């Protein structure tokens, strides 16, 4: 759903679903080659 | 019947070997590509 999401890091509106994608343990978020947050993990559980 | 045949078979395997020949077109999408990034680029800068 588009919602505004914020999760300790960052604020942003955007539409969240959960990928594949595999974060390391002290990785927060990632962006992509435009310098752009595509990706959150949840600070709370364990989710990508 | 030989001289056309065989240019034509000359032809792809250019094509085929060499892929810088089409470097013409690869430029068009590298300044789209340059263009596009560095706008999205300027967004991160604090200008000031």
């Amino acid at each position: 759903k588009c919602v505004n999401f914020n999760f300790n890091g960052l604020t942003g509106t955007g539409v969240l679903t959960e990928s594949n994608k595999k974060f390391l343990p002290f990785q927060q978020f990632g962006r992509d080659i435009a310098d752009t947050t595509d990706a959150v993990r949840d600070p709370q559980t364990l989710e990508i | 019947a030989n001289q056309f045949n065989s240019a034509i078979g000359k032809i792809q395997d250019s094509l085929s070997s060499t892929a810088s020949a089409l470097g013409k077109l690869q430029d068009v999408v590298n300044q789209n590509a340059q263009a596009l990034n560095t706008l999205v680029k300027q967004l991160s800068s604090n200008f000031g």
